[PDB]
């Protein structure tokens, strides 16, 4: 299943409650399959969301 | 003076189904999520099905504000519960 | 998906006026009723005026269940508070 983020096929962590769109799954252009896979790391505050 | 001219929604024919009780566009089912509001004059909510495609009305002289609320919530909750996306 | 296409409010200009702190009908004053809704591409609310009738609509990608609702909600409130009939 795709991972949380990630709208694919069985995604089950996609958000609900507010209009996303999907993370990148891949880089585009000369990059190589390495250097082509996109990673998200995620500098937030303790109210960025709510549940 | 004050009117509401257009309330209206799209959806798919196999999505309508689910929130109608499995009926199909032309009636309202009783059990279902169109069933309930408030009617000033004859059917309160209209439904009708093209190309795949369902589109879902208040009729001319109900449209209240009161149906607007009560069909925007309960379409919210029948996606919610139907894991269905109510894209804006 | 559930989509809403059309969320469609007509009034007269006075009566606008009247809801939107005294301002013409292409600007939402941030002080009046018309404002304060969520924005998700830009406006939430687009208000325009033709032949003495101002016409009010949430824009294209902001016709949420949450912006329809509200919307409705403050035209009633509004209408109540300054005895102006919500004819609809």
């Amino acid at each position: 299943i795709p991972t949380p983020g990630v709208s694919g096929a069985g995604a089950l962590h996609l958000p609900t409650q507010d209009v996303f769109t999907s993370l990148p799954t891949a880089f585009t252009g000369a990059n190589t399959g390495l250097a082509a896979q996109v990673i998200t790391t995620l500098m937030c505050h303790s109210d960025w969301a709510v549940m | 003076a004050i009117t509401c001219t257009a309330c209206t929604f799209t959806m798919t024919d196999a999505e309508f189904a689910i929130l109608n009780e499995g009926v199909a566009a032309p009636t309202i089912d009783p059990r279902g999520s169109f069933a309930g509001l408030q009617s000033l004059s004859g059917a309160p909510i209209t439904a009708s099905a093209s190309a795949g495609t369902t589109t879902v009305v208040v009729a001319a002289s109900n449209r209240n504000d009161a149906n607007i609320r009560t069909l925007a919530q309960r379409l919210r909750r029948a996606a919610q519960a139907n894991r269905i996306t109510f894209t804006a």
